């Protein structure tokens, strides 16, 4: 019980942070630098915090950059790819060999 | 109202529009043809009305426009 | 010529007075137009308008060499292996 | 049409009678139907047009039950339904 | 293609998809760009009731 | 003393507030969600609030300067709204429209019989359309038919423009779409109409002047909105054009677009009937 | 209310289709009024298929007028004159009875 | 780095160890006068200090902008992605040789102040027209002519072997060639061998994709395409099907017939304008050559033109030869009967012959081809 009360009260301390953005990465660097691109805004070079590894950074893959030096956080679970979206758009009603006739 | 000079070319109409500016003693303003197609839509008439405002705010002001049929097709 | 076609209505008048505007900062200097039988033939506008902005492109430069102060100390030579379709408004002299 | 260029060429003739027929009883499983119809009958009244009318008349049959708030489609719908869209068909 | 386990892509010459292909593409063989990263894939065009 | 800590909480919801979509929750008390700035954020969650109401499309409120996730909100809308029948019905019987019985009972079967008789479509198995397109020569009865149906329902009706969607700020448009489609849907069994689709609905596409840009993303979220529906809601969508040659193919597949009604020009029979019902 | 059809179209998205809803919205407003646009084939010009861009804007306009005059709401003592020197270029579905 | 070419002597002689000698006294002579002040006057680390200090002035956050104008007392015209310009000052340590109006500047986030240049991004159609590895084998799968390989090979190959012969009298080698005929008679497969056998980069595209749907298009592909190709390397550029651009209309081009002219006018001014070439060449192939215009293949532009005839009969049995060679016949079958199918028969005929014939044994499960499937395949493929 002591336990719970006094994280409640400490997250109601921890709310008045700032955010973080969100944004794609297009590819790495050397010595820990990474090249990424957040829509309301240019291209940014940044690094990588001390507990992400470079070869886990894929190319085009969706991570969270802090806000004050833009440092690479967290990496989002994933994006739609382009073949998904093309072909939900086609809507091709797929069938199979039961449905054949003669 | 106005006027209007045709003819083939090589003859003195540009020359006559540059004596009549240089003898007259009034606001005088050259234009040309092409310079009034703009590539945004609602931008030609605007550059049009603009000019001949500013015609009207110097009262004998008068105006010559060249190769009148890159716009008048 | 070929690089006076442009995508969009208005460009190549625009291009052509910044050529004239960049040739006229320096002192005095040459430019050349090559293949000149891809910018303008001649008015023939009948019917539906076709081929007509390229038309707009052509009196641009006509007017560019002509009338309130020409260019001045700017000297250009033009060549074309077809000369039987250029414009008579251009071929006068003052001009060629 | 160059005979290096194109490794096979495939025809689909309009059906016939069996495979009307067959296309019938393919697309006849959607509904709720009745025993008995006699689907042979239905297969000879179309003239062979093509697969896809077999499916249209199948699925406009179901609106002729419809319209009179039934549970159980009869070959009167069918026969019907086949009527009307064969004729239908004319204009255009 | 369904049931040989083969990535089904059609192309149509449309312009709402234009933009999940390239920026611009001015040419045609870039789908292949995507095409070879699913490699036993199958492209299926329709000729249009034109002809 | 826990039951006095739980509600010293509430000091960060007073005035900043800023409303914002719920776009996806990574895990527990952590959220990414974009608010109506233009921007994306990956924030953290109020732990009091009940995560159960956290739906898909839903409206939330966020802190001002911390930009937190703070709380849930009832549904809310803008545009037309409802069409609230005091100075909205338009007084236009079916009595007045005389000679094109087929549209009106091609008309009727694919709208309104669903709505009311359900079971019998599932029954018989027929699968109900979901939406409806009319197309013909100008002048032939398209938008008085529309108005006897608004006038004679008893459902909701929802009529919008097709011109209307396109707004001088980025990022209005597709705000506006699931806007209506959320509120037809959490509201009741609905009708949407549109006027005049060709004004976003064509072929062309240019990617570099900007507005076709737009365009081009209130279509796709019209498309994406148009297919999340479960065939369980009763929404139909009934939508008028005029040009039916210059419209995209993508909008008229399966799902989308099951029925095309035609209205052609009257040719013997139903004049004497437009001349003795006007008359 | 006095107006040129060609004086009311403006580079930005959405001005253009604003500009005539305000002035109907005004006309409404003071029930009584009579609205006078001059050279209607400015933007009541037939559509164009497979046309350019930056031409489809004015299409746009052209729709939302032919809703905004006998749409789905009724208008009541508003009245408008149109005046044009070659009606032949004019939308068949404006010219309609 | 040529820092001393002259190895003439390349034997056991004393004259190759003592120019090793002496380029390696030299050497360790520098060496040692450069480690003299690394050693003697150091005064600090001086090579990690100033990395650790010209990273601690640039910041971790660094935006990107493009090149617009430059002035020359080390300053520019930075414009940033938003779209607002500034006037920013360039740093002394940006090594400042590559800056180019349009190259991504790297700057930095407080003052905006020019801190680096960036690489490029590749470009999404170089690997489109690019061909990365060898299609198949070479000249000895051809098979027939043994007279046109000859003319490709001065025209091409030579040079790039031996750049001797041609100095030797002092010629230059003939600029372009052109390969005309009737179809399926082996011009794409020796555009093949020779992409197969050379070292050079080698360019592709059909003409057919020449033209655009928007207006001013088609000249921009033709200068980037050529571009391209003078800038990475000694390369060739391959243009087939080139007459389909004028025997041809689409309803989608947004121009007319007139597009098409100054697509061409743009072609012959990258053959043969009055800039540097530098070191390109180019293949054309068409089976329709009375339709192209005379002005573009005018001697100085295309120099070679070769023509390919219809095969004779010895050709004939010379490609069941090659075609046939992996195929396990039966003793039934005679190619002497095949030759005289037809009257003009082409190199495709035979290879669609013997596929579908071996297709048709594959369908009854026989390893070994008979006549009969000959007989049934050629009628199959032929007549229709
Ligand atoms: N029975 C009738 N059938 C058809 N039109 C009628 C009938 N009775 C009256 N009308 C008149 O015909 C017109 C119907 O046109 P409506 O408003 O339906 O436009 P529409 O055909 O959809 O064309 P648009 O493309 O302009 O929207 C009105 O002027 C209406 O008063
Ligand atoms: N002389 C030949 N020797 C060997 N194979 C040949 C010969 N001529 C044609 N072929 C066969 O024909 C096939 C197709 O030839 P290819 O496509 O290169 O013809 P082409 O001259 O470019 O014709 P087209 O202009 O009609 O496309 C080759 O892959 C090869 O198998
Ligand atoms: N007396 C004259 N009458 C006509 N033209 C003259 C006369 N004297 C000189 N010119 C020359 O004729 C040209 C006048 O331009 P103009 O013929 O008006 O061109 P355009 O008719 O194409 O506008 C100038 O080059 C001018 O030097
Ligand atoms: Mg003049
Ligand atoms: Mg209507
Ligand atoms: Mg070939």
């Amino acid at each position: 019980l002591n336990a719970k009360v006094r994280l409640l009260r400490e997250e109601l301390q921890l709310l008045q942070e700032q955010g973080s953005y969100v944004g794609e990465v297009v590819r790495a660097m050397d010595k820990k630098k990474v090249l990424v691109k957040v829509h309301p805004e240019g291209k940014f070079v940044v690094d990588v915090d001390k507990n992400i590894d470079i070869n886990d950074v894929t190319p085009n893959c969706r991570v969270a950059l802090r806000n004050d030096s833009y440092t690479l956080h967290k990496i989002l679970p994933n994006k739609v790819d382009p073949l998904v979206s093309l072909m939900m758009v086609e809507k091709v009603p797929d069938s199979t060999y039961e449905m054949i006739g003669g | 109202k106005g006027v209007l000079m045709y003819g083939p070319p090589g003859t003195g109409k540009t020359l006559l529009a540059r004596a009549c500016a240089a003898q007259t003693k009034a606001t005088f303003l050259k234009l040309a043809g092409p310079q009034l197609v703009q590539m945004f839509i609602g931008d030609g008439a605007k550059l049009v009305r603009d000019a001949f405002a500013l015609a009207k705010e110097k009262a004998p002001s008068i105006i010559f426009i060249d190769e009148l049929d890159a716009i008048g097709t | 010529g070929s690089e006076l076609v442009q995508k969009y209505v208005g460009e190549g008048a625009r291009m052509v007075r910044e050529l004239f505007e960049m040739a006229r900062t320096k002192k005095a200097c040459l430019i050349f137009f090559d293949e000149i039988d891809a910018i303008g033939g001649a008015r023939f506008d009948d019917g539906a308008g076709g081929d007509n902005e390229v038309q707009r492109t052509m009196l641009e430069l006509i007017n560019q060499l002509d009338g309130f102060d020409p260019r001045g100390n700017i000297k250009v030579l033009m060549a074309t292996n077809r000369p039987d379709t250029l414009d008579p408004a251009l071929m006068r002299p003052g001009r060629l | 049409l160059r005979p290096g260029r194109i490794d096979r060429k495939i025809e689909f003739p309009p059906p016939n009678e069996e495979a009307r027929l067959d296309i019938l009883k393919i697309h006849s499983r959607k509904m709720n139907l009745t025993r008995g119809i006699n689907l042979r009958k239905i297969a000879e009244l179309m003239p062979g047009a093509s697969g896809a009318e077999v499916k249209g008349v199948c699925t406009e049959a179901g609106m002729y039950a419809l319209r009179e708030r039934r549970v159980h489609v009869t070959q009167e719908d069918f026969e019907m339904a086949v009527a009307k869209v064969m004729q239908k068909d004319s204009e255009k | 293609a369904h049931h040989t386990d083969c990535t089904f892509i059609r192309v149509s010459g449309s312009e709402l998809v234009q933009k999940f292909i390239g920026e611009g593409a001015r040419m045609v063989r870039e789908l292949f760009v995507m095409a070879r990263e699913h490699a036993p894939s199958i492209i299926f065009m329709d000729e249009i009731d034109s002809i | 003393e826990f039951l006095h800590a739980q509600e010293e909480v509430k000091r960060i919801q007073s005035i900043p507030l800023v409303i914002g979509q719920f776009l996806e929750a990574v895990d527990q008390n952590t959220a990414i969600v974009g608010s109506t700035t233009g921007s994306n954020y990956y924030v953290r969650i109020l732990s009091t609030i009940d995560r159960e109401l956290l739906k898909p499309n839903a409206s939330v409120a966020l802190h001002k300067h911390s930009n937190a996730l703070v709380d849930v909100l009832p549904p809310e809308a803008d545009s037309s709204i409802m069409m609230l029948t005091s100075d909205q019905k338009p007084d236009v019987m079916y009595a007045d429209i005389g000679g094109m019985d087929i549209q009106k009972q091609e008309v009727r079967e694919a709208v309104e019989l669903p709505l009311t008789h359900f079971e019998l479509y599932k029954q018989i198995g027929i699968d109900p359309p979901r939406g409806v397109l009319m197309y013909g020569p100008p002048g032939c009865g398209k938008t008085m038919l529309a108005k006897a149906v608004a006038h004679h329902t008893t459902a909701a009706f929802i009529r919008v423009v097709g011109s209307e969607f396109v707004q001088k700020y980025l990022g209005e448009g597709p705000r506006m779409v699931r806007d209506v489609f959320r509120l037809a849907k959490e509201n009741a069994p609905a009708i949407i109409f549109i006027d005049e689709i060709d004004a976003i609905a064509t072929k062309r596409f240019d990617a570099q002047t900007g507005a076709d840009r737009e365009v081009q993303r209130i279509l796709l979220e019209l498309l994406n909105q148009m297919d999340g529906f479960d065939q369980n809601v009763n929404v139909k969508v009934i939508m008028a054009t005029n040009r039916a040659d210059t419209l995209d193919p993508a909008l008229l597949r399966p799902g989308r677009l099951d029925r095309k009604i035609e209205f052609p020009l009257p040719d013997r029979r139903q004049k004497r009937l437009i001349f003795s019902t006007i008359t | 209310l006095k107006v040129v059809s060609s004086s009311i179209v403006d580079k930005y998205i959405g001005e253009s289709a604003r500009l005539i809803r305000e002035m109907f919205n005004y006309a409404r407003d003071h029930q009584p009024c009579i609205i006078f646009m001059d050279e209607i084939d400015a933007i009541g010009g037939r559509r164009f298929s497979e046309g350019t861009s930056a031409d489809r804007e004015i299409q746009r306009t052209l729709m939302e007028l032919l809703n905004q005059m006998d749409g789905f709401d009724t208008l009541h003592r508003v009245k408008m004159i149109m005046a044009t020197n070659r009606p032949d270029t004019l939308d068949p579905a404006l010219l309609r009875p | 780095a040529s820092k001393l070419p002259l190895v003439t002597p390349h034997t056991q002689c004393r004259l190759k160890l003592l120019k090793l000698e002496r380029i390696k006294d030299y050497l360790l002579m520098e060496e040692e006068f450069i480690r003299n002040q690394e050693q003697m006057k150091p005064l600090e680390e001086k090579q990690e200090e100033e990395r650790s200090k010209v990273d601690d002035l640039r910041g971790t956050p660094m935006s990107v902008g493009t090149l617009e104008e430059i002035i020359d007392d080390n300053h520019a015209i930075v414009s940033t992605s938003v779209g607002s310009e500034h006037y920013v000052s360039i740093l002394s340590f940006v090594d400042k040789d590559l800056l180019e109006p349009g190259c991504s500047v790297l700057l930095n986030h407080k003052v905006h102040a020019v801190i680096g240049v960036l690489m490029d991004d590749t470009d999404p159609l170089v690997t489109v027209m690019k061909v990365e590895k060898a299609p198949q084998e070479t000249y000895a799968d051809i098979g027939g002519l043994d007279n046109q390989i000859q003319e490709i090979k001065e025209s091409v190959e030579l040079p790039l072997t031996h750049p001797e012969y041609y100095e030797e009298m002092g010629i230059k080698p003939p600029k372009g060639v052109i390969l005309y005929g009737p179809p399926g008679t082996g011009k794409t497969l020796l555009a093949k061998a020779v992409a197969n056998q050379t070292s050079a980069t080698f360019l592709r595209v059909v003409g057919s994709e020449l033209i655009q749907k928007y207006l001013g298009d088609g000249p921009k592909l033709v200068r980037e395409l050529f571009r391209v190709a003078e800038e990475h390397a000694p390369s060739i550029v391959f243009i087939d099907e080139i007459d389909a651009i004028g025997t041809k209309r689409y309803d989608s081009n947004s121009g007319g017939e007139r597009e098409i002219q100054r697509t061409m006018l743009e072609l012959l001014n990258q053959l043969d304008g009055f800039d540097s070439r530098g070191d390109v060449k180019v293949i054309m192939a068409t089976n329709r050559i009375e339709t192209l215009d005379p002005a573009l293949i005018r001697p100085g532009r295309i120099d070679r033109k070769i023509e390919f005839p219809l095969p004779d009969e010895k050709t004939k049995k010379r490609i069941f030869q090659i075609h046939t060679s992996r195929m396990t016949l039966a003793d039934d079958v005679t190619l002497d009967d095949l030759i005289m199918a037809k009257d003009d028969l082409s190199g495709a005929d035979i290879k669609a012959i013997c596929t579908e014939a071996g297709l048709m044994a594959l369908r009854e499960r026989r390893m070994k081809v008979t006549n009969e499937d000959f007989k049934k395949s050629k009628e199959n493929v032929l007549y229709k």
